[PDB]
Parts: C-alpha cells; structure tokens; sequence
C-alpha cells in the first residue's frame, strides 16, 4: 500500500539498430577547457578531472590549453606513423581472416591514438601490460611485422611455437607483457611489476591497461587497491569504447559516473582524456609517466574513445547497435583529427599522408609474403607437436616424457 | 509437437520452458539479453519475457554467480551463463564456498537451486582460453551436481531437469556440439543437426532424469565410460577398430549413474575411459578408481583412458592434442591385447 | 642519475605496543556539522559527506543537527537495551570460551551500536547479510540465546545440527542470512537478494555487511557495480573499526581515503558516520532504508568506530597495537555515550541502567544454563555423526548413502 | 649445526635462510609482517629483513598472487602467503589462468617462480573454513607444483627446495603438525615436536629434493600412499591392525615419486590411499589410477582409499570426519582379507 513495487533496473544504450545513439552521455568538454594539475597533486585534488575531459585539439584542428605545451612536432610525426600503421596492419588483417589465412582476428579502429600515443611517451623498459587491443603499442616500438603475423598464422616460425591463439601476442624486448585471453588478470599484475621495480630501486615504471567492460572484473579493483596501498609507479589504463562485445558501457557501471572517478575513490589521481587526440593522449601519458618515475604514485587514465569495428572478426556489430553509429561520435577519428593539426601547423601534408600510406601497405604485404613462407592454416606447416609439451615446466617433467614419447 | 532444433535451439528452448513454467526462474549473464549470447542460446528470450527476466551483466563472474546466490536465497531459481568456461575461475569462491554449502551450513534454511551454463570442450581451434574441460574442478566439491549433454534432445531435457533441481547444478555444453555432432575427423566437413538421429525435439515441456547414463552403442567386448563430443569420437572410433565397445554416455558426470557404469564393466571385463580433459586428477581418475572399487574380479585388463595431454590447450597443435577417433581407436585395441 | 631509486611504500599504524595512536587520520567532524541530504539525493552530490562523519551527539551528550529529527526516545531505550544484552552476551561467551565451554568467540566489543541501530531502523523482513561480527543485530531482533549458545556449544540442541564453526549464526526467521568463514561474499549475496526482491515487485530491502580489511576483498567491489548497474535496494555498509586483525586499516586502502569514498566513485549514495553515536546510526541507517524502499537506490555507509577488544578469543592485540588504545579513541564508547544522552533529556537513569545491567546478566546466566543441559564441549552430547551426511544435497545421494551406512 | 625446532620453526627458517640467500625472495601476505603471521611463521623476518623484503599485504589473495605474478615477471621470487588453504578460492583464476601457464604461453619470456604457502588440514575443530585439504584443486592443474611435508626437518628441507624451484609452487602446510606429530588420536594428549624423531633442523641452508617419496614404515604386506597428517595415523594404525604395511610420504603431491610408488606396490601386491581430502576427484582417485595402470598384474586386492567423506567439514563431528587411527586400521584390515 505505502511503497510503491520496487524495479529492477536495467540499463540501455539509447543506440539501437534502426536508430539513432544520444552521444550525450558523454559527460564532454571543450578543448583546452580542462586545466594541467601538477605532477604533485594529491589524489582527491583531481576528483573534478575524473568528471571532465582533458582534450587539446579543437574542431578544427588548433591546439587549445595547457596540455599544449611541449609538444615536439617529430613526436607527432611518429604518432602519426604509429597510427596508420596500425590501422593498415589491421584492415590486412582482417582480410587473411576471411581468406581463411589467419584464424582469428581483432581491430582496433578508432583506437590507435591510445595505445601508440602512452607507447611514445614511455621507455621502451617501462613494460607494459596490454590487452588484446594494444597492438599500436608493439607498433610504436616497431616490432618486426613478420614476427607479429608469424604468431597470427601459428607457423613454423611462430615465436609462440603455436601455443597461443592468434593476437596473443608476448614480446619480451618490446616491454609488452604475455596476453592472456582471460580479462582484467594484467591490470594487478601490472601493479606487481611495480612494486618489484620499487622493491629494487629501479626506475622503470608498469603500464597497465584494460577496457571497459573488463572494470567490472574483480582484479580491476584488486590493482587500484593494490596500487594504492603501496603507491606503486603503475600507470592504470581505463580503455572506455563503449563496448564491450554486444554490451554498453553502462551494463558495466557507466551510467551518471565515469571509469576514472573509481580512482579517485580509491585515493588515486585521475584523469578522463579524449581517446582520440593524439596530442592529449601524449601529454596525458607523459604526465602521469613523469608522476610515477618521480615516485609520486600512481595515476589512473580513462580513456574516453570508441571501438569502430567489430568486436572480432566473429562479431557483427550491426545486430546492436546503429551500423553508422562511429559517423556521429563526436571526439571523430583519431587519425583524422592528427592529420589536421598536422598539416595546419605545417608538419604533415596529403602528399606524406598518400606516401606514408602508400609505404605501409607495402610493408604489410612484404611481411605478410615474408611469414606465409613459414606455414598457414591450409599447410600443415606449423610448429611441431613435440614443443607441445615444453616449457608447461621449466624441465620437462617425466609424465610428459612419457607423454610426448606416446606420440 | 516437435521440431528439428540444434544444440543452441534446444538449449534456447529449455530456457523458453522454464522461463514460462515458472514465475521465479530468471536467466542474466553477460550478453545474454538484449543480443541473445555469443552463441546465440538465448535468441527473443528478452524481447519475449521481459528485461527483468532475462537481462544482460556486466562483465563479473564472482558477481554473477555472487548476485545468483542471493536472489536464490530470496526464492527465485536463476539459470545464469559464463561465456565460456575457460571464464568460470573469477566465480571459483562464490561457487565452491557459498552455492555449493549453501544449504549445508544452513541446515537448509537457505538454499540456492542455481544453474550454471558453461559452454566447455575444444575442438574449434579455441586456443587457451576458449577450449578448456574443466569439470575436475567441480566434481570435487560436495554439495554440487555436473552435467553434460552431447545431443539436442538430452541437451533440452537435462537441462529442464537441471534448472529444476534444488541443487546447484554446473551445466556445461560442448560447443563443438552446437551445431552438429563432431566425430574427430576435421578432414570431412560436419554437418548439422537435422541430418543426425536426437535432433527431434518436443517443443513443450519434458526431461531426462539425472543420474542416469546412457548406452549409445551396445557392446560386448569393452565398457567405454565417456561424455560430449567423445561420445561420437568412441562411436567412429569403435566402427573403425572393429571391436565391440559399449559406449556410454554419462550425461550426468557427478553425482553419476554407478549401476549402469558398473552393468556395463561387469559384463564386458575391461574398460577405456575418455575424455577431453587433461590427464592428471581429471574426473577419468575418479571413473577409473570407481570401476578399479568395484569391477576388480571381473576386470580383464588394466583399465585404460584416453584423455587430452597434461598440457595447456594449443592453437596449432589442436589435432595433435584433441583425443580423435585414431588415438581412441589404439586404446580400443590395446585393451582387447593378451 | 637523473631519477631516484624507486621506493616501496608499506603502511604503518601510528600506534603499536608501547606507543600512543595519533588518532588524526580519522577525518573527523563535530556533531551536527554535517547535513543531511534529501533521500534522493543523486550519488554525485554525495562526495562532500563520503569525506566527513555524520554525528549527533557531542561530548555534553547533547543531540545536535539536522541528524537530530524524528528521534523516539522509545527506540533509544530499545537501542540501549539491545547494546547492552549485545556487550553482556559477549563477555559471558569469553568466559565461556576460557572455561573450555565453547571452541572459539568474537566479540563486537565497542561495535555495538552499528548492528543494533541498523536493525532497528528495518524491518524484521528486510534481510540482512552478516558478518561475524553484527550479533548485535540478533540482540536487537530478540532471538533466542539459549539457541544461540547452543550454535555456539554445537550441543545437540544446535539449529545447524554442529556442522558450523561457533558464531557463524543463521537466523533466516530474525532475517540473518547464514555467516560463512569466506569473507566479503555476503556483500555481493546481498546485492542479489535486493535484486530478486525487486524483480518481484516486493518492497523488502537488503542490509549488507562488511569490515574495513574485507573492502580489500574482490567481492566488495563487486557489489559496489551490481548495485549501482541494478540500481539494487541495497544498504551497503562498511564497517571500518581500524583494525582487520593485526593490519591497520591504512593497509587495506584507507591511508588518505574513506570507504564511503569509494561508493561515490562506482556512483552510490555514500555517508560516513560516528559508529558510536547511536542517534547517528539510527538516524543514517532509517535514511539508507527509506531510500532503498523507494526504490531510489542503494546507499553506502561507512561506520567509522573502533574494535575495542581482541580479534578473536585466539588473539593478542597488545602485540600489534598498545593497550591503552580504545581509552583514546576520539568516538569513545556506544554504549557511554547513549547513556549520558539518554540521562540528559529524561528518559534513562543510573537506575534503569544497573537494572537493566542486571536483568541480561541474569538472562544470560539462565541461557547459557538452559543451554548447557543439552551437552557441551566436554559432555560427548553433540548431533548425531549420521546428520552429517545430510543436507549436503535435498535429497542424500547414494555414495552419502553408502558413507553414511560406512559409519 | 643443528637446532631442535617445531614446523612452524623450521618454516621460518626457511624463509629466514633463503631471504637471506636471495636478494630476490619477497615474503609478504595477510599479517605477515609486523605481526609474523597468525600461525607465527614468519615472526622476527620483517625485523631481520627490513619492510620492503616483508610486508603485510591487504585482504586479497588474488591481490596477493597476482601482484606476485607481476614481480616474477620482473624477476623477483615471491614467497607469498594464504591464511588458510580455505581462502585460496578468490585466487583461482589468477593460480590457474595466469601463474601456471606463464612460461608455456609465453614460450619462456616470462616465467612464475612463485610459491604459495597455504595452512591446510583439519583435526583442530576448524569446521567448513579453517580446515580443509584443497590439493586436487592443484594437482589438476598443468604448469604448477604441490608438495606437502610432515615434518620440521621435511618442512624446511621442502620449502627451501620449493621457493628455489623455478617452477611455481603449491605449498600447503598441515597446521595439525604444526605443534607436533598427531596420530589421530585426541584421547592422548598431543605432544610437541621436541620429544619426537625429525625435530633436529640443520640451522644453515639445505634442500629435500622434489619428486621424491619416502618410506617412513618399512612393509611388506600393504602399500600405504600418503602425506600430511595421515602420514602419522597409518603408523599407527598399522602398528594396531598389525599388519606390516609400508607408509610411503609422497611429500611432492604432483608430480611425484612414481617409481618409489609403483615399487612398493609391485612388491606388496596391494595399497591403501589415505588422504584428509574428501572422496570423490580428491587426489586419492589419480593415486588409485596410476597404480591401476602400473601394478594391475601385480596387484592381489582392489585399491583401497580411506579419506574424509563426501561432506563440508562439520564442527561437533570432527573425529567422525577426520580418517583416524581405527577407521585407516580397519582398512588395513579389509584389504588383506581374501
């Protein structure tokens, strides 16, 4: 009689097929509006910071505010270098999936500024603990595309002898961390590294990374915690596309707060930065790479940008979400957005752009040419099935003795 | 009526039941709602029923079995989903400490009648984290219940009948089943439900009673404890042998039909136990140590198994490692040796 | 050269044995200080009270501020009631345990104001989800003693037939759901609880359970997302009494941060408030309530108070903390200061107070009478060894069939 | 030389000699530091070594685990610690998905040389969460390593084997043997290590190898495969059935001793697997498998396993739980029947 029946709430993105999304919920700022906190400043002093958006590249390409500052040109050009790679290296991807030359695959249109942008602004020492979204990390570091591709055929030359499923990568020297098809395992552990690099009075610092949907997963919150406790130099990484497979990211916790307001929570500075500036994206990553080196903790980035292609090469996103959806979001396209600042401060121009294209496309195929040379699914040229049993131990134990030998 | 389903139909189906038999039952996990799941299971569930019973999670295993075991304790009767079962981990605490003791440490003021669907088995070039058999790691906990189906009819029935028991139930499904049946020959091109024997399914209500196995080829030569896809590979691989093997397909792993298992290995003399699952304290150890317990006089041989290595699950190597109609096929004759 | 050696940072409680604590970290607010917001209040506008105390009484025992409203004296006297039988109840159960007549206790020594004010504030069917430390809430719900102490002696009187460690209650008629050893599992369980009773339409709300130490755990912030995605009618309550066994509360995160922080970054209503002010909690938990069963959403709270007595009958404080420590403690003693509240405005007296002191004493010395006839530690009268087998399924499968026959 | 010391001592000194050894070993866990454990095993080492060597950790095991994953990463050793085995379960995913199968994904850039202690094991009135024996929850698991010891010197000799072992490792510690040797049974009055064989510690570094058993009763009539607690109660119970049965401590769970196991037995003709774990796809169904496999003509009688019932681990009914003396005896009994 007195209360009203109570509901149970479910959130849905205003976005369906055969409609139009309401890009509103994206608390957003104005370029330069945001204000450059010290690398000192206290983790509840930046609770204002996790509402906002730190963004420098206006609507037509100038650089606002005082993110700007600092910014060396030929940095940039490397960014855009990274970018297009990426973005290249992704659509050939794709193609060999369907081809039926690679297994699996997964892009990251629209989100090669974030990766390739920290990758930039970090040494190559400082590890970084990836999802399986940061390939603009291995390509800022210019790892050998062969190698990449080799793992994404599982050839005979694959350098994980074909244990991994395709964009699993690990590359060591690259300071990119194993991935793990398992969510969110990377984002403590990253926070450990940390501390180990801290336990040795190092100075190499941990770059961490997770998306959206994975905040929800219970080691997001052990690494903040972890992180915090111990003032750990991590880098937290909050990748916010908006997605997660078919899920909004309000199903993940979105709704009227933002990803890097949890870090404030946990007593960790926090910035929420546009995804798809490149110059933010650097001069973000540079200070919070800067306030770990100096040993003044942790720093969490949300980084708000949108995930523009499928999920995977198994995934159609058109049967959840508007199929033009990426047309109207309104931070653009990453390499779009660098490209005309680029050529308005007379760094960049359609001619570099055209050839620098032109070169990629070339690489790709080189290497792609390069590593089928090794094997592909249709060969059976792939790495052996007695490297199946190595390195489970860091000495082949003897059930698996008995095991290989049975084979 | 009937109607001629898939795997992913039937199981769809059964939820569609449920959802209709009983006010309480609800079904959430993560893509579950509004796109149907990753595998499609629950097509039109939500538009049909409603968000508030059917609906999609955010991305927490913990807390979907966590939320589960709650709105159990309250009286509703959640079947909830894990994507794949490689996934399940995160969920180990609230599923080993809390669902499964629930009722125990209660004296049964609190109970939690939950089901877990997790999609399981390789065979699919799933790599590590997509292919993993892990139903060692439940079979072990007292107070829960394993099942698995390997065909539509049995997929829609246990699952009904799972959904209604009171005790936690870990449902997993074979996705290598999904949409037909696989035999272990990847050379010859699968082909789908409709064109196989089980895929006649009622459209209504119905079960398949737990704790009960079932003798897919009857033999006299050899018992062949098996479940899931290995069911067809000890069908194919038994027809390319020769030898007479009685295939049986548990269905329901543990609590599991002992009689018939026993019947079967009693008859015969020897048996092979088979499964996808990693060799070492897999639940083939538990199958062997019961027959060993109680099939000892009548066993005329050492009590084989044939199982994936004990080894994380590979990409490249997927043939190599996936127990196929061949290296069952040895086993079948290496039993059968004097 | 150019950066410092990397240091790792490890918390340290002020106060160990031989020392004094400097109590300052306790952000600390005087009485009436803090508003009180309107029931739908959004989460956001929230941050400010997630880093204050919300108190009514101040060191005269005088009620002060807006908290002070709609205050019936009746439910006072039932609260001091409930804190005494809770306190009494506690020290008998020590003894016990050191006479050999139990195996194990915990008391809630000083804590006794937080249950009991929060239970008193719901309704009998509002389910609550305990630790092992809210049997205050069983107090102020009047359950049996006699069966409680018998759960406690695992007799063959025991409701839980002996197969639970002493304390780990379970009330479901009192609407206290059964205690695990895991910790933090409750606080999801409870979200869900919420969330079934409101996709059923009902208006019974859920009270959640959980210490500072167990905020660390993954489960915390698991039900922090749920409730917040669902918008759960959820009480969330953090129960920060310093100290998670021998670690100080700045190890599970606390160091320049509150709990109640921490509902506000994953967007829930937070409040943080004198544990030992009992008008406060009455006055917070009624609050919480009355948002929940209006289906406005769930509330954190955080209950800033002090474990005044050991861990565990198995502990020793004085070897981690000094042993002066709960003499200093800022909020002083539930219990003291509703007394001179109580006393002040007429409706309490040292009379009522000894005679009160007196009856429960009396009460208790009955029960644990009653209860001792029905076997004990010595006394080999305990459950069958056959009910072991039972319960562990609905019905007793055939291998606990073939065990039980075994035996 | 050589100092008498308890288990919990013997531990201690463990870590004591090896973070001595290693500037790389890390200790850290719930309580550890300052306080030196609730069970005192680390007591003085953060004194000695200083906090960032050992530390207390907050509330999170898969916190403390997965943090310790990263530091391996890195390069570190970490010693980390589980208050009890019964609170592992939160860990699961980043044990299983993460820490064993490190090396082999990342085909040995990185590796896990990890080693958890968790206190394991009831007999103390520990009840559902402080006392039960969770090692098929490891054994299972491919990548990782699970020892057991049963005595100081075995206690010592095993953890420093373990930590330097660059393979990850499940350490579990009976903290029924913590004090002392316990047979089972708790009419006799238990008493301390001191008094007893296996108490004299070599003060300096040493190792017990892994992989390796060790008879602890010489016999011919029954092989007796155990670890732990139980280690005890077979001498016991073997001493009051009479019979001469062979006590064999595996010590390393898995992978363990095969030949030591397989010789006993091929002598004997027959064993008895006794284990605290319960039933069902505990550890003593791979056990009962593998000597199936290698003694099956050898083998005069079923396979026998006397182990805690198929139940959560009660309070008031401890010692109706708990294998003791007379109920491993009357095992020892039933299998020499004919």
């Amino acid at each position: 009689n007195e209360y009203a029946p109570l509901r149970l709430h479910v959130p849905e993105p205003t976005g369906r097929p055969g409609c139009q999304t309401d890009f509103s919920y994206l608390r957003l700022n104005d370029a330069g509006q945001a204000r450059k906190p010290p690398v000192d400043v206290d983790a509840a002093d930046t609770a204002d910071l996790s509402y906002s958006l730190v963004r420098v590249l206006d609507e037509q390409g100038d650089a606002q505010g005082p993110w700007a500052e600092d910014i060396d040109p030929q940095i940039l050009r490397q960014g855009m270098r990274a970018m297009l790679k990426t973005r290249i290296f992704d659509s050939r991807m794709v193609v060999a999936q369907r081809q039926k030359k690679m297994s699996f695959y997964m892009q990251s249109l629209g989100e090669e500024a974030i990766g390739s942008g920290q990758a930039l602004a970090l040494n190559r020492t400082d590890m970084c603990f990836p999802t399986y979204r940061q390939q603009s990390i291995l390509m800022a570091r210019d790892v050998s595309l062969v190698e990449m591709i080799c793992q994404l055929l599982s050839n005979e030359r694959d350098p994980l002898k074909g244990r991994q499923l395709p964009i699993m990568y690990s590359v060591r020297e690259a300071g990119f961390f194993t991935i793990s098809g398992n969510l969110a395992t990377q984002f403590v552990q990253a926070v450990g590294w940390a501390m180990a690099s801290a336990i040795k009075g190092d100075t190499k610092i941990a770059s961490a990374w997770i998306g959206d949907g994975a905040t929800a997963e219970s080691d997001f919150h052990t690494a903040l915690t972890f992180a915090h406790v111990y003032r750990a130099p991590v880098i937290l990484n909050v990748v916010n596309n908006q997605w997660a497979i078919s899920t909004f990211q309000a199903i993940a916790g979105g709704e009227s707060t933002t990803f890097a307001g949890r870090g404030v929570g946990c007593g960790i500075a926090s910035l929420r930065v546009d995804g798809n500036d490149f110059v933010a994206v650097y001069a973000a990553s540079r200070w919070a790479a800067e306030r770990a080196r100096r040993g003044l903790g942790p720093s969490l980035i949300e980084w708000v940008t949108y995930r523009a292609g499928p999920h995977s090469t198994s995934d159609d996103p058109s049967k959840y979400r508007p199929a033009d959806d990426w047309s109207h979001f309104p931070l653009g396209d990453p390499i779009a957005r660098l490209k005309q600042h680029l050529i308005k401060i007379g760094h960049w121009s359609e001619e570099e752009h055209q050839a620098t294209t032109a070169e990629f496309e070339a690489a790709v195929i080189a290497a792609q040419k390069e590593a089928e040379q090794y094997g592909t699914l249709a060969n059976g040229h792939i790495p052996s099935a007695a490297s199946m049993f190595e390195d489970v131990y860091k000495e082949m134990p003897d059930h698996l003795r008995r095991q290989r030998q049975e084979l | 009526a009937t109607t001629t389903m898939t795997m992913i139909q039937a199981l769809r189906s059964a939820m569609d039941v449920m959802l209709e038999r009983d006010d309480n039952v609800v079904v959430y996990g993560q893509d579950v709602g509004y796109f149907g799941g990753v595998f499609r299971c629950t097509e039109g569930l939500q538009t049909k029923y409603g968000k508030s019973r059917v609906f999609d999670a955010p991305i927490s295993e913990s807390g979907i079995v966590g939320t589960a075991v709650g709105m159990g304790a309250y009286g509703l009767r959640p079947v909830v989903e894990i994507q794949f079962a490689d996934y399940f981990y995160p969920a180990s605490d609230q599923i080993v400490s809390e669902m499964a003791r629930l009722r125990y440490r209660s004296a049964g003021e609190f109970i939690a009648p939950l089901t877990l669907r997790m999609p399981c088995g390789g065979g699919i070039y799933g790599g590590q984290t997509h292919s993993q058999s892990p139903e060692a790691m439940f079979t072990q906990v007292c107070g829960l219940r394993t099942v698995m189906p390997s065909n539509p009819y049995d997929a829609k029935g246990l699952l009904i009948a799972s959904i209604e028991c009171d005790d936690p139930v870990i449902f997993l499904e074979p996705k290598r089943l999904y949409n037909g049946p696989f035999d272990g020959h990847h050379d010859r091109p699968v082909t789908p439900w409709s064109k196989h024997p089980h895929s006649a399914v009622p459209d209504g209500y119905y079960t398949v009673p737990l704790d009960k196995a079932a003798i897919t080829r009857p033999g006299n030569d050899v018992s062949v404890l098996t479940y899931g896809t290995t069911v067809y590979v000890a069908q194919v691989a038994a027809e390319e042998s020769g030898v007479d093997a009685e295939v049986i397909d548990l269905r329901s792993l543990w609590p599991l039909d002992l009689d018939t298992i026993v019947e079967s290995v009693k008859k015969t003399g020897r048996c092979v136990v088979v499964h996808e699952a990693t060799r070492t304290c897999g639940f083939g150890a538990e199958l062997v140590s019961l027959v060993q317990e109680h099939c000892f006089h009548h066993l005329e041989a050492p009590i084989e198994r044939v199982t994936g290595w004990d080894t994380p699950y590979p990409h490249a190597q997927e043939w190599a490692y996936f127990p196929g109609p061949s290296r069952v096929g040895a086993a079948l004759k290496k039993v059968m040796e004097v």
